């Protein structure tokens, strides 16, 4: 899935 | 491919679904597109996209859909992709990061979203046992398509006879064929709005054998000025902190088919 992904800092 | 990234690469990816009538009416068409940011430098972990000037985000025909973590205000505002918490950062993991999608949907007779546009004929031949076939088919892309791919339900017996001087590639040739998902012919050029007719004889039945037919291209570029079929493009990518910091990037515009027939 390219549409999970975690906004890091 | 799992192409190369220098820091921050975008990607521009259509695809275009497409159902013509034999005669050539347009019965619908769907065109799905996203554009992804792949980031592989944590220097360039806090950028924001801006998208090119020419785009109605607030044209509601495209479906468009912010990923959650992007922030939709400045976006409709905008035209600019950035995260809904300014203090946080893309993954700088080299993934797939979708932040955009659209889909647009044509009704009968409406060609706005046909990159190729199909015209059928056939007729009863006296060569073999079967019909004679002419697709002529236009493009209205700025490139060239390579390798376009039409594809036509039967198996014969007797080889396909490609009328050679009458198709406008003339090294149009069978490269498939498969009891299963019929005869495939390979053209090698379609140049950007130009017309053509692929023309060939084929052994079969009756008509309604030969369909659907069934086309597939596919275009790709890396050019940093690229519009995508629809205008989509990337005017600069910019920091978080500065957005008159200019950031180096490469981006990709590419248009598949899917399924495109006529039937």
């Amino acid at each position: 899935d390219d549409w999970n992904w975690e906004m890091e800092d | 491919d799992v192409p190369e990234n220098n820091g921050i690469l975008i990607s521009i990816k259509e695809v275009i679904n497409a159902e013509f009538s034999r005669d050539g009416t347009i019965h619908s068409s769907e065109l799905k597109g996203v554009l992804e940011l792949r980031i592989n430098d944590h220097d360039l972990s806090h950028s924001n996209l801006k998208l090119a000037d020419s785009i109605d985000v607030r044209d509601k025909s495209f479906q468009f859909k912010t990923h959650p973590n992007i922030d939709k205000q400045s976006f409709l505002s905008t035209k600019l992709i950035s995260l809904r918490d300014k203090s946080k950062a893309f993954p700088a993991n080299d993934q797939s990061l979708g932040v955009l999608r659209w889909r647009k949907v044509a009704p009968a007779e409406d060609d706005s979203l046909i990159p190729l546009t199909l015209t059928t004929a056939v007729s009863p031949s006296e060569s073999q046992q079967g019909f004679d076939v002419i697709i002529e088919y236009e493009s209205v892309l700025e490139t060239e398509l390579a390798d376009v791919i039409f594809t036509i339900p039967v198996f014969p017996q007797e080889p396909v006879d490609i009328n050679t001087e009458s198709s406008t590639c003339s090294d149009a040739e069978v490269v498939n064929m498969d009891q299963e998902m019929g005869t495939s012919i390979k053209i090698s050029k379609i140049a950007a709005n130009d017309a053509g007719a692929l023309a060939f004889t084929i052994e079969a039945p009756y008509e309604d054998a030969l369909y659907p037919m069934t086309v597939s291209f596919q275009e790709s570029t890396r050019d940093k000025l690229a519009k995508s079929f629809t205008g989509m493009a990337i005017q600069s990518v910019v920091m978080a902190n500065d957005h008159d910091q200019e950031l180096p990037y490469d981006v990709i515009t590419s248009l598949k088919s899917d399924e495109y027939l006529v039937q």
